């Protein structure tokens, strides 16, 4: 099988920029490469085929190039729609193989996350479970780290995280971490904390609360 | 009748190029008429015959002609774990040429193709190919609808069904007014013969160099057959188009198949879906009935008539002896939905081995009397056997049984003068349609200008 | 079948 | 009579009136006696017997060799037409009759050149040539004591698309892609010159093997042409029946098919088989037309026999009719005999006697009454059929001259088709008088020098 | 216009067999090659195989040999992909693809077919209100939809009334059951003054529960 090393995995750019994605093959594939686009929450669309040839109905700002084992898709003057996933595919040999993919993200000024911690509900506790939620909303860039603590000590088991796609009109990311325990285990301890680590602040943002206390 | 035989114009190509093997008129965007000439043995880059095309500007004194350049380099594509190969050596580029609008279509019937996959192959075979050009814009495209990527073994397993490896696409060619290219491939389907059609516009917009195997969705090929009556019939040896069903929205095809039904020969009229409307069977085995076919209304009733050449027809002579002279058949189209009956007129050659009927050209209305006329070639006729073209004038009853004029070859023996004909186009803009006659043996073309009638 | 075959 | 009522002026005009007219050059002729009358009327008027000019259409023979009983032996001194030469003398608008006899001589030498399809499809037909030499000499020995036999082979034009051209191994072994091996493809190759050594035929055949090509139709017609026009190589004999046996199990290519291989140059009808015994124009020259083939077969006097399998018998029966004199035999595994087929074909060949006329003047026209089978006369017929070898037939002929031609000495030939011998008719148009070869130009008797005195009367000299 | 209508989402159990379809619109399926492609979030894009609907000949990536079976019916102008002995790793979105011009290209794609393999039986979601702890200028509330199957669930605030200033996070598979959460931010003068309710709907179980957020 031919391996397709597609880089970069992601890049943050603005409108009107000219960016170039690259694709390296484990061997020569003489222009037998295709470029694909996948707008968020939608199917695929052909951009380029056989190296440089635009698929019918594709804007001319797109262009493919390269030879041997190295190729590049270039988008001159980025457009709001162009912010999406891009993949390369070789059909020089069977089986066909794809690249890792590249997500075009919107760029903007950094922003710290609005952390918010929430103790278990009355309903849930009476059911026999306890979930502590921690929302880290509106921050940039996307690289962020959450850390739970029970009575000051880290906790890793029982945590479910979930991130959002770059918001539309503010171009920020958000995150949701959920520490789930049993009612019994939840009452063995008093303090609960979630620490957010972002390039914005060198010291982690912390938000805690105490059980049997308000 | 009124073709000037005293003052001809001569165009000439390289020696041994077979310049004049095929030809046609060509109007650029401005209506300026030129002659396109095929020379299927012109030398390529490696000093090897590949054929070539020439675009000759009209000049009363003729002379040499500039080339219409095409890519002559062999191509290789390693894709899909396969290897695609084209071979243009001795491909015969220009074995046929046809012009529609400002586009020129030059075909190479014997261009070879092969596909390799490890130790297996498809077989190196003559699928043929066509080169399309737009001289003014420089645009270039190709069309090779018989190329495939099926391996040899597969055909064997399927009893060689739908085998297009020896099509020789472009052997004969025609373009409909609407701009649909129609290619005769007499070797298609293991030598039954097939037709391939596709819009010129679509051929251009889907072609890209290097691909070698691409789709032309709008194309349309004829069908294979289990009927032995079609075996080795070379269906598509010659082709023409016209109106034979009344409905003016539909275009009908005329296909010659000179070896159909055990060399009895035949020509068929079909619709664009390749459904047979009529079939005209040959009169004599091996006469090569269907070698050439012409479509033109000769009796001025508005209905297209059919002409069919059988260059090797042998006429019956005294003492139970046969003399190969060649024959042409005229079929007049009847009023409304009806079948073409017996031929309305039989024109037979005179010179032995003359091959009267090898080529038949509509001239338009040469003498301006209201009826269209034709020219018939006997490439080895005339008392000297150097070649002859005979003009026959149209009339209310069909055609005149005797020629109104005879053009004797100005070239030496063996020039094949008349092997290719083309008329019905006024090249000097003098109000009378003119005739261009190819002589590939002499690597030349002769232009006959029509003049006002003397009588 | 259509070829040079016994 | 018409002779007198025509009021002729000269002796020449008199004879031109009718074959039964005579002229008198006698000086002592009565006052108003018509010089142009019947020979009986002239002598009745005391006309000198020597002054009578009355030609008579005759027809005496010059060469009258007797018909031969055995065509064997001799250095081709065999006679099968009698007489061989006759002098014919006619007068204006007259006609004379003469006869000719033709014999299908017994024990006449025979050449048999076997033209063999060796394409792959002929694997299951090879049985027929197995012990051919011997089996071909046996049932022939009883019709001829001087047989020669030869052998040739053909496949098709060795060129794409007829020929497989990939992979490279396919060229040396066309059966490469299969489990087997076969010979490289070839157009036509001469194998064995006509010989009387039958074991030469047998041993040569035993070394033959099939090749293989792509399309069913084969290039046998190329071979038929070369086997015909390469006289010295094949070895046809000047005085022998020539049988060219063509064997195949498939359809055949024809003129104008070559264009699928890029070959457009017409077949030139010339020989192109060199020292290597292969046909060298195979790939540069188109197949021959039926017309051309017929021309050469007739010229070299070859009798083509189509010995084909029953799946194409109809095809070749139809070609046979476009090439007069050709016969067809069914090449099966059941019949009278599949390769006595040749003997039966021969019998069919020498079962017809058709007369042919060459160099017949525009003035002369001939009529024929055939006598075939058993003294059965058949008017207006110059051919016979249903004859056996040894049989003899005859024809009554009548030459009717129309007017009097400019040339007084002409000659034509009457030959049976296929036959070596022929009857030569030397015609002489007698429309002059001996007295004309002794006239008096500028005679004193005729208008005092302004005329010429010949045959008794006065003619108007040249210039008037 | 070329279009590939793939069949609807499939939800099957492990060990079962599923058969996806790819009906061609605006052209004959027989025209070109037809490929199938598997897509997963982490693993990415994997080529399954192709088929030539004209003759039925196929090719597969040896990874899927046995698992995947591609067929085609020129009559119904549709191409199929059958997956046998299903597992969790077979949970992916599958695409049918065909070239534009180039015989060997991958240019036109179907909308895709989502396949989920799980034993999980239909389960109604347990919605929980998330009120802050016992101050700033703006407050943030939340909702927690826990333990439900299958997807999806439409979450809204005040029956759609409150739209802007909200975040609903992508569901996550909590061991054979999905979990989802949603935040919401307003000014301190809006809550608890203005009542805020969490509105979640699970069409599957045909349940639409609503929980008002109560302070502590
Ligand atoms: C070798 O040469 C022979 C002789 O020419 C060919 O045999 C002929 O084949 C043709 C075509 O198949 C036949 O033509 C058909 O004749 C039918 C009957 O008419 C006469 O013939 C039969 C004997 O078969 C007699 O019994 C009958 O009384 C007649 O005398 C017609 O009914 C057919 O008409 C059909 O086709 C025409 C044209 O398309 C249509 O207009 C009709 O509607 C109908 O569909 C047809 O005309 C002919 O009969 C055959 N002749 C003989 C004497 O057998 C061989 O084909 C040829 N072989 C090869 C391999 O070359
Ligand atoms: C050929 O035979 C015909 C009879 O069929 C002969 O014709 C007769 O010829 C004799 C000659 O004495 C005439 O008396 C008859 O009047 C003729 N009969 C008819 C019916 O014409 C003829 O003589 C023969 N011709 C040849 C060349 O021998
Ligand atoms: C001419 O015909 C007669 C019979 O009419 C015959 O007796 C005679 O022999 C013939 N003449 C010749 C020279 O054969
Ligand atoms: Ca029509
Ligand atoms: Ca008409
Ligand atoms: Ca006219
Ligand atoms: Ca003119
Ligand atoms: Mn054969
Ligand atoms: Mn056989
Ligand atoms: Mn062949």
């Amino acid at each position: 099988d031919i391996l397709m090393t597609q880089s970069p995995s992601s890049m943050s750019v603005s409108l009107g920029d000219t960016v170039s994605i690259t694709c390296h093959a484990s061997q020569g594939i003489s222009s037998n490469i295709g470029w694909l686009q996948q707008k968020p929450g939608k199917s695929f669309m052909g951009l380029i085929y056989y190296g440089t040839n635009l698929v019918d109905g594709v804007p001319s700002r797109f262009s493919g190039s390269g030879s041997g084992a190295d190729y590049s898709l270039t988008i001159s003057s980025l457009d709001s729609e162009d912010f999406a996933d891009y993949y390369c595919v070789q059909y020089a040999q069977l089986p066909y193989t794809f690249g890792g993919g590249t997500k075009l993200e919107i760029k903007r000024a950094d922003a710290a996350p609005t952390v918010s911690i929430f103790p278990p509900s009355s309903e849930q506790l009476t059911s026999g479970g306890a979930s502590v939620v921690c929302f880290l909303n509106n921050f940039y860039p996307k690289d962020i780290n959450v850390k739970w603590k029970i009575d000051g000590s880290e906790r890793q088991n029982g945590v479910l995280n979930s991130w959002t796609d770059q918001d539309s009109k503010d171009s920020t990311y958000s995150m949701s971490s959920t520490l789930t325990l049993t009612k019994d285990e939840y009452e063995r301890h008093n303090s609960y904390t979630c620490e957010a680590t972002h390039k914005t602040s060198t010291s982690p943002i912390v938000k805690s609360f105490n059980r049997n206390e308000c | 009748l009124n073709l000037d035989p005293v003052q001809l114009t001569f165009y000439a190509g390289p020696n041994g190029s077979q310049f004049g093997f095929s030809l046609d008129f060509h109007k650029d965007s401005h209506g300026r008429v030129a002659i396109v000439v095929g020379a299927p043995r012109t030398l390529g880059p490696s000093q090897e015959e590949t054929g070539g095309v020439f675009l000759c500007p009209w000049r009363a004194e003729g002379g040499q002609c500039p080339s219409l350049l095409f890519d002559l380099r062999d191509e290789t594509r390693n894709v899909g774990s396969q290897t695609l190969q084209t071979f243009k050596a001795r491909q015969g580029l220009g074995a046929s040429v046809v012009s529609w609008s400002d586009v020129i279509v030059a075909c190479a019937p014997w261009q070879h193709w092969n596909v390799l996959e490890k130790t297996e192959e498809a077989e190196k075979t003559p699928v043929g190919s066509c080169f399309l050009a737009q001289p003014e814009s420089g645009r270039r495209a190709e069309y090779s609808p018989c190329r495939g990527n099926t391996l040899s073994r597969i055909y064997v397993e399927n009893d060689f069904s739908w085998d297009k490896r020896y099509c020789e696409a472009g052997f004969s060619s025609v373009v409909t007014q609407a701009g649909e290219l129609v290619l005769g491939a007499p070797g298609g389907y293991y030598f039954l013969g097939l037709l391939a059609q596709a819009p010129v516009a679509d051929i251009f917009s889907s072609y890209r160099p290097g691909i070698l195997l691409w789709h032309v969705s709008s194309q349309s090929l004829s069908f294979d057959s289990s009927n032995p009556e079609y075996f080795d019939g070379y269906w598509g040896y010659s082709v023409a188009v016209g109106e034979f069903d009344g409905d003016l929205n539909t275009t009908e095809y005329v296909v010659g198949a000179p070896t159909w039904s055990w060399t009895l020969g035949a020509v068929e009229i079909l619709d664009s879906y390749y459904q047979r409307l009529h079939r005209l069977r040959g009169e004599q085995m091996a006469s090569y009935f269907g070698h050439s076919v012409a479509v033109t209304d000769v009796n001025g009733d508005g209905r297209h008539d059919l002409l069919v050449g059988a260059p090797l027809y042998m006429e019956s002579r005294a003492d139970r002896k046969l003399a190969e002279v060649g024959r042409v058949y005229l079929f007049l189209q009847p009023r409304g939905p009806h079948a073409l009956g017996a031929p309305s007129l039989l024109l037979t050659g005179t010179q032995l081995y003359g091959r009267f009927g090898s080529a038949i050209a509509p001239l338009g209305d040469l003498d301006r009397d209201g009826y269209n006329d034709i020219a018939v070639a006997a490439p080895y006729g005339g008392p000297s056997g150097r070649g002859q073209v005979l003009v026959f004038l149209g009339q209310s009853e069909g055609l005149r049984s005797r020629p109104s004029q005879v053009l004797d070859s100005p070239f030496p023996t063996g020039s094949a003068f008349g092997f290719s004909l083309r008329g019905a186009v006024d090249i000097d803009d003098n109000g009378y349609p003119d005739l261009i006659v190819g002589a590939y043996g002499a690597n030349q073309v002769a232009v006959y200008r029509a003049q006002p009638v003397v009588k | 079948g259509r070829g040079d075959s016994p | 009579n018409i002779c007198t009522t025509r009021g002729v002026s000269s002796c020449q005009q008199c004879l031109a009136v009718s074959p039964m007219c005579a002229w008198c050059s006698d000086e002592a002729l009565p006052l108003g006696s018509p010089r142009c009358d019947l020979k009986e009327n002239l002598l009745k008027d005391n006309c000198a017997p020597e002054s009578i000019e009355f030609p008579v259409s005759e027809a005496r023979v010059l060469e009258d060799r007797p018909l031969s009983d055995k065509g064997s032996g001799d250095s081709s001194q065999v006679t099968q037409v009698s007489p061989q030469r006759i002098a014919l003398r006619l007068r204006p608008d007259d006609s004379k009759n003469f006869s000719i006899q033709v014999r299908q001589v017994e024990d006449y030498p025979v050449d048999i050149y076997y033209l063999m399809d060796l394409s792959y499809s002929m694997k299951d037909d090879l049985w027929s040539i197995q012990n051919l030499g011997t089996k071909l000499a046996t049932q022939m020995r009883k019709l001829t004591s001087n047989l020669r036999i030869g052998f040739g082979a053909f496949v098709d034009k060795p060129v794409s698309p007829y020929m497989y051209i990939s992979p490279p191994e396919a060229l040396e072994n066309p059966c490469y892609d299969m489990k087997t091996t076969c010979l490289p493809m070839f157009g036509y190759k001469h194998v064995l010159t006509l010989t009387d050594q039958v074991t030469r035929f047998n041993e040569e055949v035993k070394k033959q093997s099939v090749s293989r090509n792509r399309d069913a139709p084969e290039g046998g017609f190329d071979a038929i042409m070369q086997a015909t026009v390469c006289d010295e190589k094949i070895g046809w004999r000047n005085d022998a029946s020539h049988l060219l046996v063509f064997t195949t199990d498939a359809k055949t290519h024809i003129a104008l098919d070559g264009r699928l291989a890029g070959i457009v140059q017409p077949n030139d009808g010339q020989c192109h088989v060199g020292s290597d015994n292969h046909y060298s124009a195979s790939t540069t020259m188109d197949y021959p037309s039926l017309g051309l083939m017929t021309e050469k077969l007739s010229q070299k006097n070859i009798n083509l026999i189509f010995a084909v399998t029953e799946n194409v018998v109809n095809l070749y029966q139809n070609y046979s009719e476009l090439i007069p004199g050709t016969t067809v035999g069914v090449l099966s595994m059941d019949s009278s005999n599949v390769l006595q087929l040749i003997v039966d074909a021969y019998g069919k060949i020498r079962s017809k006697v058709e007369l042919e006329v060459r160099d017949l003047p525009e003035e002369l026209s001939l009529s024929f009454n055939a006598t075939c089978l058993n003294n059965e006369v058949i008017p207006g017929l110059k051919s016979c059929m249903g004859l056996k070898i040894g049989d003899t037939v005859s024809f009554s002929i009548e030459a009717k001259v129309r007017g009097c031609p400019q040339e007084k000495e002409k000659s034509f030939t009457i030959k049976p088709v296929g036959f070596k011998d022929s009857l030569i008719v030397q015609v002489t148009f007698d429309c002059d008088c001996a007295c004309q070869a002794q006239a008096e130009p500028n005679s004193h008797r005729c208008n005092n020098g302004n005329g010429t005195f010949e045959c008794g009367v006065c003619r108007c000299g040249p210039g008037w | 216009e070329v279009q590939l209508q793939q069949s609807g989402a499939e939800l099957v159990k492990p060990g079962a067999s599923v058969k996806l379809s790819c009906t061609a619109s605006g052209f004959n399926i027989k025209d070109t090659y037809v490929h199938w492609v598997k897509q997963r979030p982490e693993q990415g894009l994997e080529w399954i195989g192709r088929i030539d609907p004209a003759n039925g000949y196929t090719k597969y990536d040896p990874k899927f040999q046995g698992k995947a079976t591609i067929t085609a019916d020129t009559s119904s102008n549709t191409a199929y992909l059958q997956l046998s002995s299903l597992t969790s790793e077979d949970t992916a979105v599958y695409y049918c693809v065909r070239p534009l011009y180039d015989y060997y290209a991958m240019d036109y794609w179907g909308q895709g077919t989502s396949v989920t393999v799980s034993s999980a039986k239909t389960t109604a979601p347990s919605v929980y209100p998330l009120a802050p702890v016992c101050t700033g200028s703006s407050v943030t509330l939340g909702c927690l939809v826990k333990g439900y199957f299958p997807e999806p669930v439409t979450l809204t605030w005040n029956s759609g009334s409150l739209s802007s200033g909200v975040h609903t996070f992508p569901a996550v598979l909590q061991s054979d059951l999905y979990t989802l959460s949603s935040s919401v931010t307003v000014t301190s003068s809006t809550w608890p003054s203005q009542s805020i309710t969490c509105n979640v709907a699970h069409p599957a179980s045909s349940t639409k529960v609503d929980k008002k957020i109560e302070p502590r």
